[PDB]
RNA sequence: AUGCCCUGACGAGUAGGCAGGCGUGGAGGUCAGUGACGAAGCCUAGACCGUAAGGUCGGGUCGAACGGCCUCUAGUGCAGA
RNA sequence: UUUUAGUGGGCCAUUUUUGGUAAGCAGAACUGGCGAUGCGGGAUGAACCGAACGUAGAGUUAAGGUGCCGGAAUACACGCU
């Protein structure tokens, strides 16, 4: 017998492959498994991991988020890399010429990039023209802006958006919400 | 305890800055190995002095042999022990050729006759009785007469065979 | 023109100076163990001549064998045994003796036999049972190149370097001792002595401090 | 029925199966609980530090 | 029924330390507490306002807030299977500085000082503390100190 | 694939530790000690044989 | 014949019979795990039957092999036999239980012509 | 290439969780699948594979249909009530 | 970080405990167990001792033993009855 100090046969808790049975996404994982094994650049290990990520763990990156990262100092000529979907933004009125390498581009975000002289690039074209992640810039979308994260940790004195179906008067704005009706939270 | 060994143990009570060279206490310890003899050292000095092993130091442990291991000696063993209902002093006489082989008999005798264990017994003193007629006990004064000889009746011979063929004899 | 033979000439050259280094450092250790024991023997003889008492240097290394199994252990000695990497019965570890370890030993005293290991038992344990922790992965030592790959930054290049850092508690004892995966010893070959193990050695069992009689017991377990 | 009222037997085994955490301190604590006079000035003592930093770099 | 009030079971703890009753001596009110100072909480029973609850007697914590007569002290309290940050508003006469932190801060000034002449020469000055190492060789003399003790004593009742 | 034990198997005794050849050559493990003629003090043996 | 292989060790050749299948006719010998809370089988009391567990699993070098050294492939017709032309040292044909007697003639003729061991070349032979 | 291989450690378990599989009825595809020269069923201290769920084969009985695989679906697995 | 199952009848032992003459009693504290757990020993036993479990082989042990059942000394030694 062994005085164990740790839970035996513990899995890592990390995806080692995508749950998706997408045939082309397995090809990209196959491409970047080879790169992360054989290149020793840290970009390919981050990218291959982010190919495994689930749909809420790959939030969309807007083109206004792409443009705001190109306003960074000396980052105008880098290659924006989004392991996920690139979406439009009509809130921005000027978009810079740049190279964006994403999985998917929406039909508006492809329009706003190629109208400004840019190029929308698949990640296998990125690995051809930048196999070590040369001059690249990974952008990630906001995870905690999801409508489901608001209801996480709902409790007393937390301010965390009750799981509700009905909104307005008569729906959870009474005893437990004001010092008049009963108590306050 | 296959055979007891006598040790001298010398201990010190660790030097302080007020007292360098402390006073060097020595005991004569009957024990099996040196581990027990040092343990028996600190157990006895803790009954005599404000010292313990955490504040003291063993400076010498030496095994004392018997000077004449092939000479028959009458010993007088002074012993204090705990019974089931009190503590008693005791004087016993053992005739033997070693001090460490008289202490074997004493620990055997006090266990057999008084049910006294090793942990109950303090050996106050082993001394060799130098002169005959200073021997007190009669069970050892038996074996000190002139020209003593005795038979050994009823000899029982061990066998290695499970069967005998002769109906054996006990002559000797 | 892949050019193997010059590289094989270079590698077989580099192995030869590396064994030359190991050979002279083992000769350096062999002389220093011999003079150290000769000095201690002569120091006792000199003090006895000069009416004095040579008091030895107190022991700087113990070897701790866990002699008790897993169940029914109180929470405090259970945690100390895990911090000494004695996680199963008959496991062994060398422990540098300080006050911070002399109080760990008093906590786990009715579960372990410890005592002072000699050069011979340190040499035999590391030769026969010596394993390395390399990507945790328990590598048997079996070659000096996998000691130098992991302890060369402390200047330990052979197995006899590793014994030397254990018997002489060097400045990199901690890195050399934690490199050694805890010794997975057998049961003792002539038994334990002692009809009952779980009394103290002083009263006639096995546990606790048996100061130099750890060498009889561990060589029986080896 | 008569029932065993209360015991804290097995309560420290459960308390250590998931490993008691110290509360994970941070640089820059919250200024909740501070003397409001001190916090009120500290808004200005750090606003002007940023003005004297941002103008001096540009 | 059962009683679980605020000063329950505080009979000896809030007591006033024999022949030291009376007023609080003025060094308590002249001590200076800054934010980040590490203080020992010991309630003075003769001051009933700003008095800590019985859980915090003997606990040690860090000053976070300073008001007119009171420090704000942060204590870690084990609640179930985790520790929770407890923020206590205690007047400064239940509070003294922890003398360990004065002993630490001098060692910081010492280790800065000892590393200075490590920079004059002889790098790696070995400034870490070490435990009580085992003793070295000795040679115990016997001049005037011949080894003597007798045997164990017999049994006497000596009433 | 298979751990061989030095203290058996002289080949692996020589793979590790090239001094093992020299130790067996000069015999080094049964080496003599010089015969010095120190005698103890009078007070040592008197204290040893003390009652 | 077949490829060289190590000696096939089975580790448990005995059938794993259900508890009390010998005792009641309604309990089949098909293995069922005793999920009783009192069950001396489930608690592994000494004297009781063995339970299937993954330690009894066959060595993967010799797993699925017949004692002839082949993996059995079940063959219905001549076309299914001819997927084994190259693998005559790893696979043996077993003609299915529902093949006609005249169709079993034609399969055995091609397997002789191809060199395939057929493990049941005696079903539906008029002898 | 949820392949092939190297290395190390580990293996108790009720309630309970999850994973990988076995089996049943019906559906889409496929094997130009099996079949009156005998489908399915049933019996067989005959054989084989799988740790197992089970799968396979031989023999006897029998007489009209029924399987493998990739998927879909459920009135889908019994010793107890 | 999210989400979710079962549980929310307990019981024993060492030590310190309250009540009770006492309890295989009624109640607490700390730990270790049982429940949920087989294995070797205590003849037998939920809780004791030893030790926790994949399938095997070889060695060595633990606690307990070694007249015979029954593997192992009708061993050695000093006494006592
Ligand atoms: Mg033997
Ligand atoms: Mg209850
Ligand atoms: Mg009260
Ligand atoms: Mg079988
Ligand atoms: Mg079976
Ligand atoms: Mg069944
Ligand atoms: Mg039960
Ligand atoms: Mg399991
Ligand atoms: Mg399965
Ligand atoms: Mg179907
Ligand atoms: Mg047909
Ligand atoms: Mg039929
Ligand atoms: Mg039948
Ligand atoms: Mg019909
Ligand atoms: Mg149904
Ligand atoms: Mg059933
Ligand atoms: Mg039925
Ligand atoms: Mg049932
Ligand atoms: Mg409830
Ligand atoms: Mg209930
Ligand atoms: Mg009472
Ligand atoms: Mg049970
Ligand atoms: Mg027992
Ligand atoms: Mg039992
Ligand atoms: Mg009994
Ligand atoms: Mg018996
Ligand atoms: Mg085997
Ligand atoms: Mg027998």
């Amino acid at each position: 017998g062994i005085d164990h100090t740790s839970k035996q046969h513990k899995r890592s808790g990390h995806r080692t492959a995508p749950k998706s049975d997408n045939v082309y996404l397995k090809l990209l994982v196959k491409l970047y498994t080879f790169l992360a094994r054989r290149t020793d650049a840290p970009f390919n290990k981050v990218v291959l991991k982010a190919l495994f990520l689930s749909k809420i763990n790959r939030p969309p990156v807007s083109v206004s988020r792409i443009a705001r990262a190109l306003k960074q100092e000396g980052a105008a000529n880098k290659t924006v890399v989004v392991v996920g979907t690139v979406t439009d933004d009509a809130r921005i009125f000027e978009f810079p010429k740049t190279t964006v390498a994403a999985l998917r581009f929406t039909a508006g975000a492809r329009a706003k990039i190629v109208k400004a002289g840019g190029e929308c690039i698949t990640l296998d074209q990125l690995a051809v023209r930048a196999p070590k992640g040369q001059n690249t810039l990974i952008l990630r979308g906001p995870r905690n802006s999801r409508e489901a994260v608001r209801h996480f940790g709902m409790g007393p004195h937390k301010g965390k958006a009750p799981r509700i179906l009905s909104t307005g008067r008569k729906f959870e704005r009474a005893r437990g919400r004001r010092r008049s009706k009963g108590f306050k939270v | 305890m296959a055979h007891f060994k006598e040790y001298q143990v010398i201990g010190r009570r660790l030097p302080t800055e007020s007292v360098p060279e402390p006073k060097l206490f020595r005991m004569r310890i009957f024990a099996s190995n040196e581990v027990i003899a040092k343990s028996r050292y600190w157990y006895f000095l803790q009954k005599l002095h404000k010292v313990k092993k955490a504040s003291g130091e063993i400076v010498s442990i030496n095994q004392i042999n018997e000077a004449h291991p092939t000479k028959v000696k009458n010993f007088g063993v002074w012993v204090r022990y705990d019974s089931r209902s009190g503590t008693h002093n005791m004087y016993k006489e053992i005739r033997d050729v070693s001090r460490v082989a008289a202490v074997e008999t004493l620990y055997q005798d006090m266990a057999a006759r008084h049910r006294a264990r090793f942990r109950s017994i303090h050996i106050l003193k082993v001394a060799e009785i130098e002169k005959t007629a200073d021997v007190k006990r009669q069970y050892v004064k038996q074996f000190l007469t002139k020209d003593l000889k005795f038979p050994l009746p009823h000899r029982v011979q061990k066998s290695t065979k499970t069967f005998s063929y002769k109906r054996p004899s006990t002559f000797y | 023109a892949e050019q193997v033979a010059a590289e094989r000439a270079a590698r077989k050259a580099a192995n030869k100076e590396k064994r030359a280094i190991i050979l002279e450092r083992n000769a350096a250790y062999q002389k220093e163990y011999e003079t150290a024991e000769r000095n201690i023997i002569q120091a006792k003889r000199d003090a006895k001549a000069a009416g004095s008492y040579y008091v030895e240097a107190q022991h700087k290394l113990v070897f701790v064998v866990r002699i008790k199994g897993i169940n029914k252990i109180p929470p405090k000695p259970r945690k100390v045994l895990q911090l000494l990497r004695l996680t199963r019965i008959n496991s062994g570890t060398f422990v540098k003796v300080t006050k911070a370890t002399l109080e760990l030993l008093k906590l786990i005293e009715p579960y372990v036999a410890y005592g002072y290991p000699s050069y011979s038992t340190i040499r035999q344990l590391v030769y026969k049972r010596g394993f390395g922790k390399i990507n945790k992965q328990r590598v048997p030592l079996s070659d000096n190149a996998i000691i130098e790959a992991n302890l060369g930054k402390y200047g330990i290049l052979s197995i006899d370097d590793l014994i030397h850092e254990i018997i002489t508690v060097g400045p990199h004892f901690k890195q050399a001792n934690n490199f050694l995966w805890p010794f997975k010893l057998s049961n003792p070959s002539g038994g334990w002595g002692v009809p009952r193990k779980f009394k103290h050695f002083i009263q006639g069992g096995s546990f606790g401090n048996r100061e130099e009689f750890i060498n009889k017991l561990v060589k029986s377990m080896n | 029925a008569k029932s065993k009222n209360h015991t804290a037997h097995n309560q420290t085994r459960k308390a250590h199966r998931n490993g008691i955490k110290k509360p994970k301190t941070y640089k820059y604590p919250s200024l909740k609980g501070v003397d409001p006079k001190f916090r009120r000035n500290h808004k200005h003592a750090l606003h002007g530090t940023a003005k004297a930093l941002a103008a001096a770099k540009k | 029924g059962k009683s679980h009030g605020y000063r329950s079971r505080t009979r000896y703890m809030f007591q006033r330390d024999f022949r030291k009753h009376g007023a609080v001596h003025l060094s308590t009110y002249l001590k200076v507490y800054k934010v980040g100072d590490i203080v020992d909480i010991k309630a003075n029973g003769s001051i009933q306002k700003g008095m800590p609850h019985k859980f915090y007697q003997g606990k040690t914590g860090v000053v976070y807030n300073v008001t007119k007569s009171s420090v704000g002290v942060i204590i870690n309290k084990m609640v179930g299977n985790r520790y929770l940050e407890k923020r206590l508003n205690l007047r400064v006469e239940h509070i003294k500085h922890s003398k360990c932190r004065q002993e630490f801060l001098e060692r910081v000034k010492a280790n800065a000082a000892k590393r200075a002449e490590a920079k004059a020469q002889g790098v790696a000055v070995q400034l870490k503390r070490q435990p009580a190492q085992p003793r070295e060789s000795r040679i115990v003399s016997t001049e005037g100190n011949v080894p003597q003790t007798l045997a164990p004593v017999p049994y006497e009742t000596f009433i | 694939v298979l751990k061989k034990n030095p203290l058996k198997n002289k080949q692996v005794l020589l793979r590790l530790n090239p001094y093992a050849k020299v130790f067996a050559a000069e015999k080094l493990g049964s080496k003599k000690a010089e015969k010095t003629g120190t005698k103890p003090a009078a007070v040592f043996t008197e204290t040893l044989k003390h009652d | 014949a077949s490829l060289p292989h190590p000696k096939i060790v089975k580790k448990h050749t005995k059938k794993f019979k259900r508890h009390h299948s010998d005792r009641y006719h309604r309990v089949a010998e098909n293995w069922r795990k005793q999920k009783g809370i009192d069950s001396v089988v489930r608690r592994r009391f000494r004297g009781n039957i063995s339970q299937p567990k993954i330690g009894y699993g066959s060595n993967k070098k010799t797993k699925f092999l017949s004692p002839s050294g082949h993996k059995t492939f079940l063959v219905a017709n001549v076309k299914d036999l001819e997927t084994l032309t190259m693998h005559t040292k790893t696979y043996a044909a077993e003609i299915a239980h529902n093949i006609s007697a005249k169709n079993r003639v034609v399969i055995l003729a091609r397997a002789k012509a191809l060199g395939i061991k057929v493990t049941n070349p005696k079903g539906r032979l008029a002898l």
